[PDB]
C-alpha cells in the first residue's frame, strides 16, 4: 500500500519539475510571425470504386501510389496521378481498420477485428498479389500498423499493448506494455528509432524500438486519443481526441505547447497529419469537413468540405504536393 | 513460371496451321500476351498482341488480316491462327507475356519458342553496328537510334533492351531505358537522351555474349533493332 | 494522347468490373450480428443454426444467404469498434433465463441490451432477442422465486407469468419505439424453429427497408 | 399520345 | 500489488530526464518551419505547370 | 359566352407545369443522378425524371401552338423533332411508372427473390425495355407527320398521308383505320397496361402490409392512394376523350359531327401534361433520403 502514495508523490514531482521549465507559451513566441491565413485547397482527383466505408489510407514513399482499405474486403493501390487502379487485393477478413504501405513499395499491410496483421507481397514473379505472412499474437483488435523497414513492422492492438514483429520469422520480438486502455494510433519518427502510441486512457506514450521501454509519458486530453502524428523534425507530435481538441506535445520539453480548439467544433477527431514544412496541421473531423490548422498560431487557416459523411483517414504526401482524405462515403479525394 | 509452345512443323505454301502456347505457373488471366517471331539468321519482329480480357487486339502489318490471335483463359492456353502461309513467314515464333500497370516490367518472360518452316509510319529503330570485338573483363557500350523522339509527355522513355544468348530465348535486361529487370546482374546499365541511346556493360563475362536488341513501345506496331552481336 | 497507359486504363476498368461484381455478391447476403453475455447461449444458438478474433458463420435458409458475426471473443472497449457494424440488417441478442439468480447476471444482460439498443449507430436496426435456457428456467423457477432478481415483481411463481414479465422488462428498454421492433422468441430444442423465426424477422426487416426507400414509410 | 388529328 | 511495483519503476525512470525549457523548443520549431517554408507546396500554390495534379 | 375561360385554362395549366416541372425534374436529375449513390430505385427515378424533363422543356413550343389555334409558327425540322420528343416522353412516363410499380411489388411480395437476384446491372439492362417500346410505338409519327400549308393561311402540323400513293379515296382509307388503330393503342398499351399494373401492384402491396400489421401511421395508405389516384385523375379524362374520338373519327372528319370532342381535347390534355409535374413530387420528394441530400446540397 506504501507504493501507492509514493507513486503519487512522484507524479507530483513530475508536475513540479516540468512546471518549472514552462517559462512561456508558444502563443507568445510566435505572436509576431506573419499569419498564413489564405489556404484554399480544391479537389483535384476523386478516386472512386470502393463500395463501403473507408478506414485507412497510406501514401507511398514515391508520393504517387496510395493504398486504401475498406469494409468490402478490398485493398486498392491507386495511381494518384491518373486515377488508375494498380491492384485490387481481396482480403480474407472484411473487417479492416488499418493499412500500411512499405517504404520500399514491395509490401502492404492490413489489419482489423480478426486480430491478425496480413503482409502482402506486391512484386512477385506471378501477376497476382499474394500474402507472405499472417502475423498472429494479439488478443485485441489491430488499430494501426506501420513499417519500420522492409523486414520489421510495428503494430498496435486493442489489448493495451503495442508490438514489434519480425516479418520473416513471424514471431514477436519486443512487447511494449504500459498502456491501461485500447491503443488507437502509432506514428514513427523520421529516424525510425522511436514511435508514439496514443491510447483510450487519454495518455500518449513515447517508446524506444530497440529497448522496448516507455521513454516518456504525456497527458492532458480529457477523453480518448484517436490519431497521432509526428512533426517532420521528429521532436514533436500532435494528437487528436474525441473532445474536439488537438494538442502539440514536445518530446524534449515533456509538456503541451498549443491547444487547437474552436467552440463551434463539438465532434471527434479521426485523423491528424502534418504538412511537409510543419506549418500546416491537417486534422480530420466528424463534422464531415477536415480542417487545416496553422501549427504555430492555433488559428484555422482553411477548411476542406468535400465529404458526404465523416472524414476517417487523412495523409500528406512525402513531397508535400497533396493531401488525400478518405471518408465513410466510399470516396477518396486528393486535395492539392 | 514457364511457357511452352506447340504447333511448329513443316507446312506447304498456301496452307493453314494453328500455333498453341500453354502457360503454367502464373496468373494467365491478368497478363497480356504477345507473339514475336525471328526469321533464321535475322532479327526479331512483332506479330500480334492480345491484352488481358481479350478487349484489345493488334496485329503487325505484314500479317494483318490473315493471322488470328485468341486466348482461352480457363485452360491457360494462347492460340495463334495462321492462314495462307507464305515463304516470308518461316521463323521461330516466340511467346512473350506482358503486364501493364504503373511500375510494371513488360516483356519480362519469353517462351522457348517453336520452329515453323514453309517450303519453297512505323518507327524505324537502327543499330549502327552489326558486331563488335569484345574480350572478357572490359566495359563495352551498344548504341541505338530512333527516327522519332521516344520521350512521351508522361516523362517515360519507352525503350526496352534485350539479350539473346546463343541457343536460348531472348531475355529482358533494361525496361523504360533506365530500370534494371529482375534477376539481371547490376553490371548492366542503360542511359539515353532524346533519340540517341546507349547500353553499358561495366564488366563482361562468358555468359554476356549474344545478340542485343532494341525495342520501342511508344506506338504500335512495335519495331525491333537489327541486332548487335558481341563475340569473344 | 496516351502511349502505354492505355493498357493500364484497360486493367483499371477490368479491376472495376471485378469489384462491382464482388460488391453485388456481398450485397446479396444478409448480415446479422450476434451479441450476448453468457457464452452458453451463444454456442447453443450458433450450433442450432445450420452449419482469436470474430467468427463468421455462413448458413443458407430458403435461398437467402446469411452472415453471422460473433464478436463475443473481442475483449476491448465496445464503443471503438461497434461502428463497423452500422449497416447490419438485424442484431441477434441472447440472454439466459437461468441466470436471473446466478452471480446480477440478468441485470448485466439488461445493461448491455440498454447500451446497444439505444446506441446512436443502431437507431433503425431491429434487435432479435432470444431467451435461452428455457428448460432450466422451468426447473429452477419452482424452487427459487423470481423475487431475488427483481424486488418489484408481484406475481405467481409460474412459468407463463415469469416468462412474460421478463420479456416485457427487456422489451421496455428501447426508448425509440417507432423506428425499431424488438422481436422476441424463446429458444426451442429444434433448430427449425429458431432458424424459421430468424428468417421471418429478417424478411420483415427487408420488407420494411424496401418500403422505407420507396417512400411508403 | 398527343391527339393531333 | 505488482502493478504498483511496475508503475513505481516506470515513473522513476521517467523522472530522470534532461528536460529543456519551453522557449528553446518554441525557437526550434519556428526555425524549422521558416527554414523549410519555401519548399512546401501546401503553404504557397505551386505554378500549374509544375503541379503534378491538373 | 364564357368559353374564353375554356381556351385560356389549358395555357395557364401548361405554363404552371413548365415552371414547376423544369424546377422539379431538374432537382430530381441533379440530386439523384449526381449527388446520390446509384441503386435500382435511383435509376428508375432518374429515368422518370429524364422523361418528364424532356416533355416539360418541349412544352413551351406546344403552348404557342395551342394559343394560335393549332397553327405551327415553326418549320418542318422543329415539327418532326418536337412531336417526336413529346411522344417518346409521354409513353416513357406512363411505361416507367408501370415499371416502378412492378419493382415495388417484386420487392414487397417476394423479398428473398429481390434480395438475391435484383441489382444495378440487371436494372440498367431492363430499363431499356420501356424506352424501346416507346420508340417502336412512335414510328407512326416519323413515317407519317408533316406540315401542310393552307392557302391564304398559316401552316398546320397534322398527319398527311398524301405521299402514300393511290386514289384520293385510298388516301382516305389509309388515314382512317390507321388513325383509329393509333387511338386504340393509345388506350390499351397507354392506359390499360399501365393502369392495370399500377393499381394491381399497389393494391397487392397494401394487402401484404395490412395482413402483416406493418401500418403504424397514415403515410402508408396516404402515398399509395396518392399515386394510384394521381395517375387515374390525370389520364382518365384524356384517354376517355381520345378513345371516344378514335371510335367516332369517321363522323368527326367527314360530317363535322360531335364537335364537343375538339374543344375538350386541349383542356383534357392539360391534366395529362400536369401528371409530369406531379410525378417528381409523389415518387421522389416523399422519400427521407432524397430530402436530406437535397437540403445538404442546397
Ligand atoms: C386489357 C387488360 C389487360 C390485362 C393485363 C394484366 C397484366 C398482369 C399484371 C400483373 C402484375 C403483378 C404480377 C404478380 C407479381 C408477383 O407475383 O409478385
Amino acid at each position: 500500500d506504501q507504493l501507492r502514495q509514493e507513486a503519487e508523490q512522484l507524479k507530483n514531482q513530475i508536475r513540479d519539475a516540468r512546471k518549472a521549465c514552462a517559462d512561456a507559451t508558444l502563443s507568445q513566441i510566435t505572436n509576431n510571425i506573419d499569419p498564413v491565413g489564405r489556404i484554399q485547397m480544391r479537389t483535384r482527383r476523386t478516386l472512386r470504386g470502393h463500395l463501403a466505408k473507408i478506414y485507412a489510407m497510406h501514401w507511398g514513399t514515391d508520393s504517387r501510389l496510395l493504398v486504401s482499405a475498406s469494409q468490402d474486403g478490398k485493398l486498392i493501390i491507386w495511381d494518384s496521378y491518373t486515377t488508375n487502379k494498380v491492384h485490387a487485393i481481396p482480403l480474407r477478413s472484411s473487417w479492416v481498420m488499418t493499412c500500411a504501405y512499405a517504404p520500399s513499395g514491395n509490401y502492404v499491410a492490413c489489419g482489423g477485428l480478426d486480430n491478425i496483421c496480413s503482409i502482402y507481397n506486391l512484386k512477385t514473379r506471378e501477376g497476382n498479389v499474394r500474402v507472405s505472412r499472417e502475423l498472429a499474437g494479439h488478443t485485441g483488435y489491430l488499430s494501426c500498423c506501420r513499417f519500420l523497414d522492409d523486414n520489421q513492422i510495428v503494430t498496435s492492438s486493442g489489448d493495451t499493448t503495442c508490438a514489434l514483429w519480425d516479418i520473416e520469422t513471424g514471431q514477436q520480438t519486443t512487447t511494449f506494455t504500459g498502456h491501461t486502455g485500447d491503443v488507437m494510433s502509432l506514428s514513427l519518427a523520421p529516424d525510425t528509432r522511436l514511435f508514439v502510441s496514443g491510447a483510450c486512457d487519454a495518455s500518449a506514450k513515447l517508446w524506444d524500438v530497440r529497448e522496448g521501454m516507455c521513454r516518456q509519458t504525456f497527458t492532458g486530453h480529457e477523453s480518448d486519443i484517436n490519431a497521432i502524428c509526428f512533426f517532420p523534425n521528429g521532436n514533436a507530435f500532435a494528437t487528436g481526441s474525441d473532445d474536439a481538441t488537438c494538442r502539440l506535445f514536445d518530446l524534449r520539453a515533456d509538456q503541451e505547447l498549443m491547444t487547437y480548439s474552436h467552440d463551434n467544433i463539438i465532434c471527434g477527431i479521426t485523423s491528424v497529419s502534418f504538412s511537409k514544412s510543419g506549418r500546416l496541421l491537417l486534422a480530420g473531423y466528424d463534422d464531415f469537413n477536415c480542417n487545416v490548422w496553422d501549427a504555430l498560431k492555433a488559428d484555422r487557416a482553411g477548411v476542406l468540405a468535400g465529404h458526404d459523411n465523416r472524414v476517417s483517414c487523412l495523409g500528406v504526401t512525402d513531397d508535400g504536393m497533396a493531401v488525400a482524405t478518405g471518408s465513410w462515403d466510399s470516396f477518396l479525394k486528393i486535395w492539392n | 513460371v514457364q511457357l511452352v509452345e506447340s504447333g511448329g512443323g513443316l507446312v506447304q505454301p498456301g496452307g493453314s496451321r494453328k500455333l498453341s502456347c500453354s502457360a503454367s505457373g502464373f496468373a494467365f488471366s491478368s497478363f497480356g500476351m504477345h507473339w514475336v517471331r525471328q526469321a533464321p539468321e535475322k532479327g526479331l519482329e512483332w506479330v500480334a498482341y492480345i491484352s488481358s480480357g481479350s478487349g484489345t487486339i493488334y496485329y503487325a502489318d505484314t500479317v494483318k488480316g490473315r493471322f488470328t490471335i485468341s486466348r482461352d483463359d480457363p485452360k491457360n492456353t494462347l492460340f495463334l491462327q495462321m492462314t495462307s502461309l507464305r515463304s516470308e513467314d518461316t521463323a521461330m515464333y516466340y511467346c512473350v507475356r506482358s503486364i501493364y500497370y504503373y511500375g510494371s516490367s513488360p516483356f519480362d518472360f519469353w517462351g522457348q519458342g517453336t520452329t515453323l518452316t514453309v517450303s519453297s509510319s512505323d518507327i524505324v529503330m537502327t543499330q549502327a553496328t552489326s558486331s563488335v570485338p569484345v574480350t572478357p573483363g572490359e566495359s563495352v557500350s551498344i548504341s541505338c537510334r530512333s527516327s522519332k523522339s521516344l520521350l512521351h509527355s508522361n516523362g517515360n522513355t519507352y525503350l526496352y533492351w534485350f539479350l539473346q544468348r546463343p541457343g536460348q530465348s531472348p531475355q529482358l535486361l533494361i525496361y523504360r531505358m533506365s530500370n534494371l529487370a529482375s534477376g539481371v546482374p547490376e553490371r548492366f546499365s542503360g542511359s539515353g537522351s532524346g533519340t540517341a541511346f546507349t547500353l553499358t556493360i561495366s564488366r563482361l563475362e562468358a555468359e554476356d555474349v549474344g545478340v542485343y536488341y532494341c525495342m520501342q513501345h511508344l506506338e504500335y506496331p512495335l519495331t525491333f533493332g537489327a541486332g548487335t552481336k558481341l563475340e569473344l | 494522347l496516351s502511349a502505354e497507359d492505355k493498357a493500364a486504363v484497360e486493367r483499371s476498368k477490368m479491376i472495376d468490373r471485378n469489384l462491382r461484381e464482388d460488391g453485388e455478391k456481398a450485397a446479396r447476403e444478409v448480415k446479422l450480428l450476434l451479441l450476448g453475455a453468457g457464452e452458453s447461449g451463444k454456442s447453443t444458438i450458433v450450433k442450432q443454426m445450420k452449419i482469436t478474433g470474430i467468427v463468421e458463420t455462413h448458413f443458407t435458409f430458403k435461398d437467402l444467404h446469411f452472415k453471422m458475426f460473433d464478436v463475443g471473443a473481442q475483449r476491448s472497449e465496445r464503443k471503438k469498434w461497434i461502428h463497423c457494424f452500422e449497416g447490419v440488417t438485424a442484431i441477434i441478442f441472447c440472454v439466459a433465463l437461468s441466470d436471473y439468480d446466478l452471480v446480477n447476471r440478468m441485470h448485466e444482460s439488461m445493461k448491455l441490451f440498454d447500451s446497444i439498443c439505444n446506441n446512436k449507430w443502431f437507431t433503425d436496426t431491429s434487435i432479435i432477442l432470444f431467451l435461452n435456457k428455457k428448460d432450466l428456467f422451468e426447473e429452477k423457477i419452482k424452487k427459487s422465486p423470481l423475487t431475488i432478481c427483481y424486488p418489484e415483481y408481484a406475481g405467481s411463481n409460474t412459468y407463463e407469468e415469469a416468462a412474460a414479465y421478463i420479456q416485457c422488462q427487456f422489451e421496455d428498454l428501447n426508448k425509440r419505439k417507432d423506428t425499431k421492433e424488438i422481436y422476441t422468441h424463446f429458444t426451442c430444442s429444434t433448430d427449425t424453429k429458431n432458424v424459421q423465426f430468424v428468417f421471418d424477422a429478417v424478411t420483415d426487416v427487408i420488407i420494411k427497408n424496401n418500403l422505407k426507400d420507396c417512400g411508403l414509410f | 399520345m398527343l391527339f393531333i388529328i | 500489488i505488482a502493478q504498483a511495483r511496475k508503475l513505481v519503476e516506470q515513473l522513476k525512470m521517467e523522472a530522470n530526464i534532461d528536460r529543456i525549457k519551453v522557449s528553446k523548443a518554441a525557437a526550434d520549431l519556428m526555425a524549422y518551419c521558416e527554414a523549410h517554408a519555401k519548399e512546401d507546396p501546401l503553404l504557397t500554390p505551386v505554378p500549374a505547370s509544375e503541379n503534378p495534379f491538373r | 359566352a364564357g368559353y374564353t375561360v375554356l381556351r385560356i385554362l389549358p395555357l395557364v395549366v401548361l405554363g404552371v407545369t413548365f415552371v414547376l416541372g423544369v424546377l422539379g425534374n431538374g432537382l430530381v436529375i441533379w440530386v439523384a443522378g449526381f449527388r446520390m449513390t446509384r441503386t435500382v430505385t435511383t435509376i428508375c427515378y432518374l429515368n422518370l425524371a429524364l422523361a418528364d424533363f424532356s416533355f416539360t422543356a418541349t412544352l413551351p413550343f406546344l403552348i404557342v401552338s395551342m394559343a394560335m389555334g393549332e397553327k405551327w409558327p415553326f418549320g418542318w425540322f422543329l415539327c418532326k423533332l418536337i412531336h417526336i420528343v413529346v411522344d417518346i416522353n409521354l409513353f416513357g412516363s406512363v411505361f416507367l411508372i408501370g415499371f416502378i410499380a412492378l419493382d415495388r411489388c417484386i420487392c414487397v411480395l417476394h423479398p428473398v427473390w429481390a434480395q438475391n437476384h435484383r441489382t444495378v446491372s440487371l436494372a440498367m439492362k431492363v430499363i431499356v425495355g420501356p424506352w424501346i417500346l416507346a420508340l417502336v410505338l412512335t414510328l407512326p409519327v416519323f413515317l407519317f407527320l408533316t406540315t401542310v400549308t393552307i392557302p391564304n393561311g398559316d401552316t398546320y402540323c397534322t398527319f398527311n398521308f398524301a405521299s402514300w400513293g393511290g386514289t384520293p379515296e385510298e388516301r382516305l382509307k389509309v388515314a382512317i383505320t390507321m388513325l383509329t388503330a393509333r387511338g386504340i393503342i393509345r388506350f390499351v398499351i397507354g392506359f390499360s397496361l399501365p393502369m392495370s399494373i399500377v393499381a394491381i401492384c399497389y393494391g397487392l402491396i397494401a394487402a401484404k402490409i395490412h395482413k402483416k400489421g406493418m401500418i403504424k401511421s397514415s403515410r402508408p395508405l396516404r402515398v399509395l392512394t396518392a399515386v394510384v389516384a394521381s395517375f387515374f385523375i390525370c389520364w382518365f379524362p384524356f384517354q376517355l376523350v381520345a378513345l371516344l374520338g378514335t371510335v367516332w373519327l369517321k363522323e368527326m372528319l367527314f360530317y363535322g359531327k360531335y364537335k364537343i370532342i375538339d374543344i375538350l381535347v386541349n383542356p383534357t390534355s392539360s391534366l395529362a401534361f400536369f401528371n409530369s409535374c406531379l410525378n417528381p413530387m409523389l415518387y421522389v420528394f416523399v422519400g427521407q433520403d432524397f430530402r436530406e441530400r437535397l437540403i445538404h446540397s442546397l
